[PDB]
């Protein structure tokens, strides 16, 4: 906990992340451009992150920013059970994304993602950890010194374990169960991007800026 | 590159 | 490790897993054919799999079989420095791949797999343990029982853990560091598939029956 | 479906 204090993981996500039902797809990625300017302020809130170098913080932001934004608007969407819970202050309900076509990536987030946060309780420091744990990706391309973000994920997930030993210690599986969502997140991540590149394309859909320079090569 | 993200950064 | 012994996950991976330089893509497509025959006998040496209901047998199996194949060839590639090696005895070198229009996912194996493999010196029993927990996927959809699915996965992950602790007591982020190779993984089966059904769609690659039948919707 | 995967089962 010393160089990655839970604490401070935990403050980051309580500073950033304080309903009506909502084209549902536009109301959607209005929602994600207002949260890429939310991450931003998350990153720099999580410990030695602002500390490397400029062009690595934006190569880790550029690397996961969908999975990051993801992982929050499904642990926001606990409180519901038929939809999903927009930063803006919308609900999008199961039947509103399906008759907006993009029902299975909506089933895909209730059933792999929100519903399986809601079945074990997971809480807003262990979300903080799992979002950090993805921020610091070792494996984005273009790093210039990918062993130090692999040192500070280590340090990420050593205080995650030690979190949960500490107040689940009934529940000795509870730190390997975070750890295994995050393959779906992946995919759920690469399949939203699959989802926003083929908006831009098409033309039908606002798109704002912050969004749009996400969807920029590389 | 990366106009926005660089200037939200600083 | 009671009920899922490591003992017996080792036993499956030596019971299946025993050069010369390879269009490398079709040599490639050809091992992975003769592997899918590979993998059923591995499914069926791993504890509980066979007791599954046979359509979650198949469901879990055409679910996972991509990362499960990626996985074996990635750590027998820790052998070599600038390759693949292949279940056919052959070895596809990082030029060979390249000139072949493949190098981005050849780097991609080599760089988030083959090379974390080797830089930890994941071990045979922690490979299969992997492999075990992929092959028990609960969010593969269409499961009879899910629930039953998740148990068996956090049996394996519960035993991995355990062996982790007693063989590499020295390393406390070892078991971490083994889960969280899951996430690129997921990524690396993904953009595999993405391959395999543009070769397909060509018509210029031959794809062998089990590959081909893998392939088939949904 | 699945003809081959079904018989290797077996
Ligand atoms: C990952 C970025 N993204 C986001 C962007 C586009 C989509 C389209 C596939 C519709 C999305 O699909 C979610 C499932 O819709 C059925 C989520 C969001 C959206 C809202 C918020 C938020 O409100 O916090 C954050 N990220
Ligand atoms: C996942 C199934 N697959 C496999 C199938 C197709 C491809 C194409 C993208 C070329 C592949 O690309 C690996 C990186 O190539 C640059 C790997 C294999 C191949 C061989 C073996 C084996 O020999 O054990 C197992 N699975």
């Amino acid at each position: 906990n010393e160089d990655m204090p839970v604490e401070r993981i935990l403050e980051a996500e309580l500073a950033v992340e304080p309903y009506v039902e909502a084209d549902p797809v536009t109301n959607i990625c209005q929602a994600a451009d207002k949260q890429l300017f939310t991450l931003v302020e998350w990153a720099k809130r999580i410990p030695h992150f602002s500390e490397l170098p400029l062009d690595d913080q934006v190569i880790l932001l550029r690397a996961g920013w969908n999975e990051l934004l993801i992982a929050s608007f499904s642990h926001r969407s606990i409180a519901v059970k038929d939809g999903i819970l927009l930063a803006t202050g919308l609900h999008v309900h199961r039947n509103s994304a399906h008759s907006a076509g993009v029902g299975a990536i909506f089933d895909r987030v209730l059933t792999e993602l929100v519903s399986k946060m809601r079945d074990m309780q997971m809480d807003k420091t262990e979300l903080g950890c799992l979002r950090a744990i993805v921020l610091f990706n070792p494996d984005s391309k273009g790093l210039s010194n990918p062993a130090e973000v692999e040192a500070l994920r280590e340090k990420v997930y050593a205080s995650l374990e030690a979190y949960c030993k500490h107040k689940y210690p009934e529940q000795p599986g509870r730190f390997a169960k975070l750890l295994l969502r995050l393959p779906a997140l992946r995919s759920i991540g690469l399949k939203c991007l699959e989802h926003l590149f083929f908006f831009k394309l098409i033309g039908d859909t606002p798109i704002d800026t912050f969004l749009m320079e996400m969807l920029e090569a590389p | 590159k990366h106009k926005i993200l660089h200037r939200l950064l600083q």
